[PDB]
């Protein structure tokens, strides 16, 4: 079984998963790799949205088998400051593209060699086999080289050419002229007119020698449109000078009006591709797929410029015929071969760029979710609810370790609310929770949080987003962990766990691709490729897991946290589960982290990759566990650098190197009691002396091995702030600032004249038609304008996000 | 004998 060798091999689990297996480099193919990656992944795209660093990163990844986290987090001096974690991820992604292109090039080179052998057995390949195949810097021009090969040599797997050659300026020369923008190669006259040469070749397929002229022009057009140089020049022309024309289809004119997303570009005219926004072209292509819109990509001319080259000057009247034939051959080639294919290529590139922006937006949103810290374990009480109309509210007190301790149900109306408040206060007094979190669903969250505040002040109370809790509730894992609890109780535990630490909850509830895709990272998330979006999200998870480090001894004791050691560097689903299985079977919990290889069977390369990103809670151990404890194991420091720590501590204590009493362990076990002593050590002078001894540059590593001994796994996440009023508005309302289109038409229900007209929106937002339109402050009520109770649809003219109030319009003139 | 010490000669002021 593949899983068996994957768990048994010595390479990172994520290295075997990739389709293109990681094969070593040569330092000459590696340099070409770096140049190609730098040129292609760091080139300006078509829509508005150091090489030694790439060389070092590629060398690490492909020869040292260092995962992107281990390069980012322990190889900074090699890649920084010009390469970061996401840059390393992009480099490793583009390595796959380089390998694919190289394999394609090798296959095509072998084909061209076999074809050369076959021809030698019998045009031919003299420098094209070298010039083209060797000079293939993209998959697109690889198609240009191959398809050009198929045009001529594709016939043989084991006479219109006469006219085409008698057409002047052989296609390679036409490509040269186009690339130079001037007639580098002159045309070749003939001592006759096209028809006379036509009589020679007009025999069976093309009688009526005009037909042989048509055939010859078609052959010339094929040869021109298949020429790699003409392909390059025309693709560049499309890239720089490309317009986007859009019109709505019969199905599109009617159903796209100020609310369909394609309204802003329902009609376009000469919209340059350079001005396409982040995801605008993705929306354009989605609208075109829906059949309510039609587009085309062109430059309008360019044909007039091109025709000047494949042409001759004199007016002999026997070259005007040749000139006209050449002009119309170029016309046909451009109109039916080059324009269409170049439009297809440009459309694919633009759509892929829009997809990439959408994926990046989803990744950034996930980053913001996972980069939100814990709160300041802690006993967290989580309150969750629903419409609340004949539906109770559940609050769950989740222990600091993350395990729910107990729950409480909180189901004329005034006395019932009073009794609920009394029982909630009783619960809070009995079991004091550090933080009370209220889920975010609607306006009722504000009232719930305010009541909780009124209770607590007689200890914080914070509103919490409710979107991962819903996914947890609907998931089967919630049923598995809590067979007795109702769904709303699952929401409370999810909210408490997320507030305690989002990463630990996001990884546990987003256990599969389907679960992660349930979340809403971006409106167009559903249209991007599933593989790329999933890879981006898992890369964000890996980054935040390695930048946090996963505490081993807690993932075992509390199996809720097991999901975190999937995203550890070096240590994957199979590898992580195998490590957990080994720990469980041995019935032993890591007193020490160099113990990984000692008690488990994980290879040198995996240990190197993973072990920097595993935490050991050395302050929590006691009883029989006191028997064996390596004190450095409680930190971000890794067992290749454990000698430099035990020198840095000795030097910071000014221990006499000549005293047999300089115990380097005891020096650390004094520095980890008094970390302020490490401030008196000159790390730059210490690093220069390590470099002189031949240990290499370690300046940045020593600053980490200091900052880490100053605080064991120093958390860098931004603290759990309370959401800004904008956050509350977009959370409880469940729509974004873009969704609140000032001037949007909304169906609202009128409730009652408190001097204005209170209209309740379906979005849970109060709508106040202004008295200006109402025209009655002390005058008779606005009943004449509209009857109270029913629903009307109007247009927004103002917003009150801090109060959940939005202006409306009564006049149809505003509606227009 | 063969010996080395990281020098406490540092002018960086104990990181405050």
């Amino acid at each position: 079984d593949q899983d068996n060798e994957i768990r048994a091999t010595d390479l990172p689990e994520r290295f075997q998963l990739r389709s293109i297996p990681v094969k070593g480099a040569e330092d000459d193919e590696l340099e070409e790799e770096a140049d190609w990656i730098y040129r292609n992944a760091f080139a300006t795209p078509t829509i508005s949205l150091t090489i030694q660093k790439i060389k070092e990163a590629l060398g690490f990844m492909r020869n040292q088998h260092f995962e992107v986290p281990f390069i980012a987090f322990y190889r900074k001096e090699y890649v920084e400051p010009e390469l970061h974690i996401n840059d390393l991820w992009r480099v490793w992604q583009w390595d796959e593209k380089w390998t694919q292109l190289r394999i394609r090039k090798e296959n095509l080179t072998r084909l061209f060699e076999k074809m050369q052998a076959y021809q030698y057995e019998q045009r031919a390949l003299d420098t094209t086999d070298m010039e083209r195949l060797k000079d293939v810097q993209s998959m697109d021009e690889l198609k240009d080289v191959y398809n050009h090969f198929l045009l001529y040599y594709g016939r043989d797997i084991p006479g219109l050419d006469g006219l085409a050659k008698k057409f002047g300026l052989t296609p390679e020369q036409f490509g040269e002229n186009l690339r130079d923008s001037y007639q580098r190669h002159e045309t070749e006259q003939f001592p006759a007119e096209p028809l006379e040469l036509a009589k020679d070749y007009v025999c069976s397929q093309f009688p009526t020698p005009e037909a042989v002229l048509e055939g010859a022009r078609y052959m010339v057009a094929l040869q021109i449109a298949r020429e790699p140089l003409v392909r390059q020049v025309l693709r560049q022309t499309f890239q720089e000078r490309a317009k986007l024309n859009i019109t709505p289809t019969k199905k599109g004119r009617k159903d796209v009006d100020e609310a369909h997303y394609a309204y802003s570009f329902k009609y376009l005219k000469n919209k340059p591709v350079k001005e396409l926004r982040d995801d605008q072209f993705l929306k354009i292509c989605l609208a075109e797929d829906e059949g309510l819109l039609t587009t085309d990509i062109s430059i309008d001319t360019y044909f007039e410029e091109i025709k000047q080259f494949y042409y001759r000057d004199e007016f002999s009247h026997q070259v005007q015929e040749w000139n006209r034939q050449r002009t119309m051959a170029i016309e046909r080639a451009l109109q039916q071969f080059l324009y269409v294919q170049m439009a297809k290529e440009l459309k694919n590139k633009l759509l892929a760029e829009a997809k990439e922006y959408v994926i990046k937006a989803c990744s950034r949103k996930l980053y913001n979710w996972l980069r939100v810290a814990p709160y300041r374990g802690i006993r967290v009480l989580g309150i969750a609810f629903s419409s609340a109309r004949d539906h109770p509210v559940f609050c769950a007190l989740v222990n600091g370790e993350g395990e729910v301790t107990d729950f409480l149900r909180l189901p004329e109306e005034r006395e019932k609310k009073a009794q609920d408040i009394e029982t909630l206060k009783k619960f809070l007094l009995n079991k004091k929770p550090h933080v009370v979190t209220v889920a975010g669903e609607n306006r009722d969250a504000q009232m719930l949080i305010e009541d909780v505040k009124r209770i607590v002040h007689e200890i914080g109370v914070e509103l919490v987003d409710n979107e991962l809790a819903i996914l947890y509730m609907n998931s089967k894992k919630s049923e598995a962990e809590f067979r007795d609890y109702p769904p709303v109780l699952r929401q409370a535990v999810s909210l408490a766990r997320r507030i305690q630490d989002p990463l630990i909850e996001f990884a546990q509830v987003c256990s599969s691709d389907e679960d992660i895709l349930c979340l809403k990272f971006h409106p167009l998330q559903e249209h991007v490729v599933k593989e790329e979006l999933l890879n981006a999200l898992y890369c964000e998870f890996i980054n935040r897991v390695n930048e946090v480090g996963v505490d081993v001894n807690r993932a075992i004791a509390h199996p809720y946290s097991q999901a975190l050691i999937q995203y550890v560097c070096g240590l994957g689903p199979r590898k992580g589960t195998h490590l957990l299985k080994i720990l469980k079977q041995n019935n032993t919990r890591l007193e020490s982290r160099t113990q990984l290889v000692t008690m488990c069977h994980m290879g040198p390369k995996v240990f190197m990759n993973c072990a920097g990103f595993l935490k050991i809670d050395t302050a929590s151990l006691g009883d029989s566990t006191d028997s064996y404890i390596e004190v450095l194991d409680g930190s971000r420091v890794h067992p290749e650098t454990y000698e430099w720590a035990r020198k840095m501590a000795v030097d910071a204590l000014e221990y006499d190197e000549s005293a047999e009493d300089a115990n380097p362990a005891g020096a650390l076990e004094e520095i980890l009691e008094n970390p302020e002593r490490l401030k008196d050590l000159d790390l730059d002078a210490f690093a220069e002396e390590l470099e002189r001894q031949g240990y290499g540059d370690k300046h940045i590593t020593l600053y980490d091995i200091r900052a880490e001994l100053s605080c064991r796994y120093k958390d860098l996440r931004t603290a759990y702030r309370s959401p800004n009023t904008e956050e509350i508005f977009n959370m409880l309302t469940k729509e974004t600032p873009e969704t609140f289109y000032i001037g949007k038409l909304i169906i609202c229900n009128v409730t009652g004249i408190a001097i204005g007209v209170k209209t309740r929106l379906d979005n849970g937002v109060t709508g106040f038609i202004p008295t200006k339109f109402l025209s009655d402050k002390v005058v008779k009520r606005p009943e004449e304008r509209v009857k109270v109770g029913m629903t009307v649809h109007c247009r927004i003219m103002k917003i009150d996000i801090e109060k959940f109030s939005a202006d409306l319009t009564c006049r149809t003139s505003d509606l227009m | 004998k063969e010996v080395y010490r990281i020098p406490k000669k540092s002018q960086t002021e104990k990181e405050n």
